[PDB]
């Protein structure tokens, strides 16, 4: 069967492969919400609503009814049950027919599995109550007016027509005509959370017939909104017969994008469960697979994912597995392994276009200069092919940043001169605050803010590393006046109430989808993985100190100048930091004392010696001679 | 500046129950991030923003050569704008918006203050950008939405909601509700917005703020509002800051209407033109109540204190770092039990519970239950190693760090007689190799659990035990779990994503146990590895150091968190130890360099090493 569902995969339409793919993208994003209809409920043998209305039928008329129900029979038949018998007889009716339990069918636990951000239904059973309670997965449920100012999450389970939880009566349902025609006046809340859930998120309607009155009234709704001002929610169609073209079309123009079941796969026209389970799967089992076949498409993916780090004058590679979801590991060296790439090999395919310049030239122009942005990208950023096929490689270092090399001429200079853009604004402020003024130095990053997203995020960390060391320069001054009280007084007025640590919580999911990587600067996790490599192949070269037997010291080069480079040519204030600076300095004695030992059996490069003047202490380096 | 602090306080002191227990919900509801503030025309006008009766003026003078004799009406605000749309062209009311209206005005601290109160979203009718440039300021990121397609494509889940649309495409009327036509099909128009402004506020709490008792956008709000069933909202406030005292009929008019007003002349007495001295009191009162400043007897403390402390009886072991959030970072708490005033700028609330502490006959004026909820307060703080404030040995208790395995098989063998005992159990299994049964059992609890903070835990030590068992079968390929059971699994933790539990969880328990949410966290302990370096120093440290390792020993084993065993925890604590142990050789050998004749390892730190150290680690550190 699943590979069954892979052969309907290979044969998917161009059209149900997009709207798949918007699906997956929404539950990844968490802005997918599932509409269930009766359908669902019904895969559970639950009561249907026509048995309901048989009843009534036969408890009024006396006999059943000859011919078949009409949709205003559904809804009058009960409305004449209710006026005549009574409330009691249709809430004794309606509590011998409901009160009933029905175990969850499995396309309950399908939808959880998609990771919903909301849940509404049309129906009153607690069969969604229950299966969310079986996953472990917490709805606040939804189903009277009052419950909508006392949800006690951001989750809801919206049952738009109520359910039986207060009481099997029928006040506390939608069921007959006149429930229907006073919703809107007895459910405003309920029906606003409704429609501000549908504009604000991607709905997949499933369980319905394309024909229910929930689905028209929805569709009306739609149609008074403005053109392209809404997201066409997706209809799941379940039915045996395949939908007409004409009736598609009619449907689609109407606001609506319909996967049907039957067109993917054929059945029997009463395995219901097996057509609900088919698009069910389809939609699980995307959730991984990234629709890649093609060179083109492998392009666009990588472009999709890098594009946004091109704002970034470097990456550290360590951090690429961030980036790609820690499908490959980037080694240091500028190697790629195969991690967790469980489909087609996007970077074995990226590698073997760079390499042979025939697939490169089959590309289309669009996808040709994403290409070779990514290859420019790529080689600027040291990565250069697979492990397998990687042959010699040299460890060449350069910085392309005049704070670390110390051109505090050449600072001032550019400090002086008029900036061109906002990048340029950017640098000055890195280069007044590397230079000593802070005073300036905060002013232009907060005159950055103003004007601003990855320069925005970048401006509001720096701004704060700034404060901070201020604060610190203040205090130690105190425990020489070089900033006025006034200055001091507006610092501390703007910057107490920010917080640094849900600075990347409050952005744009964009943002905090395209740069993951930057919030690691938000705190010292930053440099936690260094520091922790950092302490085991210390005690490991310290094994080979005594034992006598790529290098150890190579890893830690590279990723000392990995984390140096991504830090000034980023403009970054951390580089201020005593953190940093305790790793470079821990970094350089630990390669120092593999020279030694290499010596009696590398050496002392311009970066390094730049580095140790800068990051060590006098009593370090007496350590170090000492040594 | 001073002054208007005692001003505030005496305010405060003198304040009517009503509007006290008004500023406590609007506190509570800023606290639980379900404030939302509704910014009117006056806090524009407060930076002298363009006011649209200038605008009307113009219109006139456009319209008849002459500005109106007397004073305009309701009505005529909304016609003479309508009158020059039609008569006139629309270009030259475009035009008019454009010259009156493309000016640069700073931020009035009425901005400031409202952002400082934290709301969830902000509605404002303002066309202006005053309050997107104090967000943009501030850094917190408001997602802006001023137009009907700005609703679908929402970046961040905090709105900026312009309800009345503004400049931002152009200055154009058609971007902007000012003439009658746009408030007449503003609904029609505007569908999306209504219904999210009807939504948030129906979901939130609202504070109105700028607005008259009898503005056009308040008493259609209201008249909306007319409509909902009865107790099935709640009711929003209204800061009230016209010159003249509300007058009582009207109070309880609008009262029932559903405001509750905090009156802005009412509290403090200030000038007819003074409109910012009214904003600011409320403003301010509003925020230093949120500040602790207000809290001025006992027995109030004890309640503050209790309220950030009460959810954490649950967990029975907490470390002093996590008492910095709970506070949120009012106070540093020192590992040795010390605690300083760090970031809080009201009442010294830790201050004055530690000399209720000291002294019985100050503890004896509280209340009854204020009483016993300090006992309980005294006994949490004491358990958890809190003495008294700086100016003023471990121990773990944990079946499963000392090894008592038999105790551990004969706790499983009895018969549980609360959740708490089957998370226990379940720890218990997991740290007996029991990983099938440990698993069943934490589904189980997780079942059942449903303050919630034992679900979370299980929760988090479900995935972990997944994680394990996943770990163990890819490394030993015996088939210690059966295929049934490992498929069973797979299709339960499938697309389970751990990073959004937290997220899921109601927000009452996210407010109350934040501490918790770095348990969620694919790495928790990188705080300690960077401060680690500080014992590679060569010019106490290392007493710190060791005792935030035991905090983080004693935390991880008495509440039963399975993370303890992942290889993350084992080299942090491998990491600690050789670092302390060669600090202190290093530390000998100075000493011994520079006088010519360190670390005192106890039962704790040989358990630590023995189960955390590798056979070749131990050889490193003896070798070194």
């Amino acid at each position: 069967y699943g590979e069954k569902l892979k052969e309907v995969f290979l044969m998917l339409d161009n059209n149900v492969v997009e709207c798949i793919k918007e699906i997956t993208e929404s539950s990844r994003n968490g802005k997918l919400v599932f509409f269930v209809g009766a359908g669902v409920s019904t895969l559970s043998d639950y009561p249907q609503w026509w048995r309901l209305v048989d009843k009534y039928h036969e408890e009024l008329y006396g006999s059943p009814k000859k011919g078949n129900y009409s949709s205003d029979e559904y809804l009058r038949i009960p409305q004449i049950f209710y006026n005549v018998k009574g409330e009691m007889a249709f809430d004794g009716i309606l509590k011998d027919f409901f009160q009933v339990d029905k175990p969850t069918n499995p396309i309950h636990d399908k939808i959880l599995a998609m990771n919903p951000a909301h849940v509404i239904t049309t129906n009153y059973d607690n069969l969604i109550d229950t299966a969310c309670w079986k996953r472990g997965k917490y709805f606040s449920v939804i189903s009277a007016e009052e419950d909508v100012a006392n949800a006690t999450s951001s989750r809801y389970l919206l049952k738009v027509h109520g359910d039986f939880r207060k009481g099997f009566k029928g006040e506390n349902v939608v069921l007959k005509e006149d429930d229907y025609l006073n919703y809107d006046q007895n459910y405003p809340l309920i029906s606003n959370l409704m429609k501000t859930i549908i504009a604000t998120h991607t709905i997949v309607f499933i369980g319905y017939g394309l024909g229910d009155y929930n689905i028209n009234m929805l569709l009306n709704w739609v149609r008074k909104l403005q053109k392209d001002s809404f997201h066409k929610p997706f209809f799941i169609r379940t039915d045996p017969s395949p939908i007409e073209n004409e009736t598609l079309i009619y449907y689609e123009n109407k606001g609506l994008r319909i996967i049907d079941a039957a067109s993917l796969i054929d059945s029997n026209e009463y395995d219901y469960l097996e057509r609900y389970s088919a698009v069910m799967d389809l939609l699980i089992e995307s959730q991984e697979n990234k629709f890649i076949t093609k060179d083109d498409e492998v392009i666009d993916y990588i472009y999709g994912k890098i594009s946004p780090l091109f704002a970034l004058q470097y990456i550290r590679k360590i951090d690429l597995k961030h980036v790609f979801e820690y499908d490959y590991h980037f080694e240091v060296n500028g190697t790629v392994v195969r991690h967790k790439n469980k489909g087609f090999g996007y970077m074995e395919r990226f590698f073997e276009l760079k390499e042979s310049c025939d697939e490169r030239s089959k590309l289309s122009k669009k996808q040709y200069e994403r290409f070779n942005a990514l290859f420019n990208f790529f080689e600027k950023n040291g990565v250069i092919c697979m492990a397998k096929d990687a042959g010699t490689l040299n460890t060449s270092i350069e910085i392309n940043s005049l704070a670390y090399h110390g051109k505090y001429d050449v600072m001032k200079k550019f400090i002086e001169e008029q900036s061109v853009s906002i990048e340029d604004d950017y640098k000055k402020a890195f280069f007044l605050a590397c230079l000593g003024r802070w005073e300036e130095s905060y002013d232009l990053y907060s005159n950055i803010i103003l004007n601003s997203g990855c320069v925005y995020y970048l401006s509001q960390i720096n701004r704060y590393r700034i404060y901070q060391s201020i604060t610190q320069a203040v205090t130690q001054f105190n425990g020489y006046k070089p900033f006025t009280d006034e200055f001091l007084a507006r610092i501390e007025r703007e910057m107490t109430n920010f917080n640094i640590d849900d600075l990347f919580n409050g952005m744009p999911f964009e943002f905090q989808k395209k740069y993951k990587i930057l919030e690691f600067l938000s705190d010292n996790q930053f440099l936690y993985d260094d520091t922790v490599k950092l302490f085991e192949l210390t005690n490991k070269v310290r094994s080979e100190m005594s034992e006598g037997s790529m290098s150890s010291d190579i890893v830690v080069l590279l990723r000392l100048y990995d984390n140096l480079r991504f830090l000034y040519e980023n403009c970054l204030w951390s580089v201020s930091f005593h953190e940093f600076h305790q790793y470079i300095r821990n970094s350089m004695s630990l390669l120092i004392e593999k020279a030694e030992y290499e010596r009696t059996r590398f050496f002392m490069e311009y970066y390094d010696f730049v580095n140790i003047s800068r990051h060590f202490k006098i009593d370090d380096i007496k350590n170090l001679e000492r040594s | 500046s001073k002054r208007y602090g005692e001003k505030l306080k005496e305010v405060f002191l003198m304040l009517d129950n009503n509007v006290v227990e008004c500023i406590k919900e609007i506190t509570e509801s800023s606290r639980n991030g379900k404030l939302v503030f509704f910014v009117g025309a006056g806090v524009s006008t407060l930076s002298d923003y363009p006011q649209w009766w200038r605008l009307v003026d113009k219109y006139h003078e456009e319209l008849y050569g002459s500005p109106k004799k007397g004073n305009y009406s309701s009505d005529e605000y909304l016609r003479i704008p309508q009158i020059f749309y039609n008569v006139k062209g629309e270009m030259a009311f475009d035009g008019i918006l454009k010259d009156f209206f493309q000016v640069d005005k700073p931020t009035n601290p009425i901005h400031d203050k409202i952002l400082a109160m934290n709301p969830a979203h902000v509605i404002t009718t303002n066309y202006d950008n005053l309050i997107d440039t104090a967000c943009w300021k501030r850094g917190k990121y408001f997602s802006v939405i001023s137009a009907e397609e700005d609703v679908a494509n929402a970046t961040s889940s905090r709105y900026l909601l312009k309800v009345h649309g503004d400049f931002r495409k152009g200055f154009k009327g058609e971007n902007v509700v000012l003439k009658e036509d746009d408030y007449l099909n503003y609904d029609q128009n505007y569908p999306l917005i209504s219904n999210l402004m009807k939504t948030i506020i129906a979901t939130h709490t609202i504070v109105f703020i700028g607005y008259g008792l009898g503005d056009y956008n308040i008493n259609m709000l209201l008249n909306w509002v007319r409509k909902l069933q009865k107790d099935s909202f709640h009711k929003p406030f209204f800061i009230r800051t016209d010159p003249s005292p509300i007058e009582n009929e009207t109070l309880i008019y609008y009262e029932n209407k559903g405001l509750r007003i905090i009156d802005a002349a009412s509290l403090i007495d200030s000038n007819e033109y003074d409109y910012l001295e009214r904003y600011s009191a409320v403003m301010d009162l509003l925020i230093e109540s949120q500040e602790n400043k207000f809290i001025t007897k006992d027995d109030e403390v004890i309640d503050y204190i209790y309220g950030k402390i009460s959810p954490l009886f649950a967990l029975q072991y907490i470390r002093k770092i996590d008492l910095k959030h709970v506070f949120e970072y009012d106070y540093h708490f020192e590992v040795n039990g010390t605690v300083v005033r760090h970031k809080n700028k009201g009442f010294g609330y830790m201050e004055r519970f530690f000399e209720l502490k000291e002294s019985c006959d100050e503890r004896s004026k509280l209340s009854k239950k204020q009483y016993e909820r300090f006992n309980a307060l005294f006994n949490f703080f004491e358990k958890n190693g809190v003495i008294c404030m700086a100016k003023d040995s471990i121990e773990i208790n944990s079946l499963a760090y000392h090894g008592k395995y038999d105790v551990m098989k004969k706790f499983i063998e009895e018969q549980s007689v609360s959740i708490e005992d089957d998370y226990k159990k379940a720890f218990f299994l997991a740290c007996l190799g029991r990983w099938e049964e440990s698993y069943d059992l934490y589904s189980n609890i997780i079942l059942n659990s449903i303050n919630g903070c034992v679900y979370y835990l299980s929760q988090i030590n479900r995935y972990r035990i997944y994680q394990s068992i996943t770990q163990a079968v890819t490394q030993f390929n015996y088939k210690p779990f059966t295929d049934e059971f490992l498929a069973r699994i797979e299709r339960e933790m499938t697309n389970f994503n751990i990073d959004d539990l937290f997220n899921g969880m109601p927000f009452e328990f996210q407010k109350k146990y934040k501490i918790l949410e770095f348990l969620s966290d694919n790495q928790f302990l990188y705080d300690d590895t960077v401060k680690l370096f500080e014992l590679t120093n060569k010019v106490s440290s290392d007493i710190v150091v060791l005792l935030r390792l035991y905090d983080n020993l004693r935390f991880l084993y008495e509440n039963c968190l399975w993370s303890v065993s992942f290889h993350e925890f084992h080299q942090y604590i491998r990491n600690s130890m050789s670092l302390l142990i060669e600090k202190a050789e290093y530390e000998r050998t100075r000493d011994i360099d520079e006088l010519g004749f360190g670390f005192f390892m106890e039962y704790y730190d040989f358990v630590n090493i023995s189960r955390h150290f590798k056979i070749d680690d131990i050889k490193n550190l003896e070798r070194s």
